[PDB]
């Protein structure tokens, strides 16, 4: 038997650690619903395609915006006032992604 | 032009790929709009 | 759906800019477009 | 003095050598006249950037088409007969491409 939507929420807990982000309690639970019939490799990888991404949103993005300490310019679409052409946080949107692309 | 304009249009389909990146649909909207009218101007 | 009607348009957006490539007018003109009509769609 | 349309010819020749191509020679008396006020650095340059682009046309496309020798797939628009969705020759146009970039 696998995991079960109990066991799935300690595993997405686990694989991030104390990686920097801010899911709270609230959205393991859905992330572990979410996965219902997935198994501990999976979920785990899960993961790791997760995060990494703030990585490719900065360098696939080129343009970013200024939000600062002295200046810290990161990936923006470009209507987002600054847009500055020129080659982020782990939300739980980002968990979400890697759901459909695994 | 034309050789820049054909240059420009993917200038313009990309940023707008870039901008869904953030869901901004009203930027993707525009430049992948400016850049058609654009290709019907070549 | 959206969370990949989103990634579509991206997808047509690429291949339209891959066509421009070899000039084809043609292909580009209309992937430019299924992706746009498909952003109002959303 | 800088080289003439005249200099600028032979120095387009020079730069490509053996590379194999089929710029025949009206092609070089046009990128020297295109050329003119060039030096041999920038026209050197200028070849070393033309080139490096068949190879950038298979990097960057996404779509190759089959021309075959048991098969020969190559980067291809789409709409041209059997493109088949995965990730060339040096004519004049390619020489042309680089002019402008640089």
């Amino acid at each position: 038997g696998s995991p079960d939507l109990a066991a799935r929420t300690t595993m997405f807990e686990i694989n991030v650690g104390d990686t920097p982000c801010v899911l709270t309690k609230e959205d393991y639970r859905t992330l572990g619903a979410m996965t219902e019939g997935y198994s501990g490799s999976d979920i785990a990888v899960v993961v790791k395609d997760a995060l990494m991404q703030p990585i490719r949103k900065i360098q696939s993005a080129t343009h970013f915006k200024d939000v600062s300490e002295t200046r810290k310019l990161t990936p923006c679409s470009p209507g987002d006032d600054g847009a500055i052409e020129m080659s982020p946080d782990l939300t739980i949107k980002d968990f979400l992604k890697a759901i459909k692309s695994t | 032009d034309r050789a820049s304009k054909i240059e420009q249009i993917q200038k313009l389909a990309k940023y707008a790929i870039s901008a869904l990146n953030y869901e901004d649909l009203p930027t993707a909207k525009d430049e992948l709009t400016k850049a058609l009218d654009l290709l019907n101007s070549i």
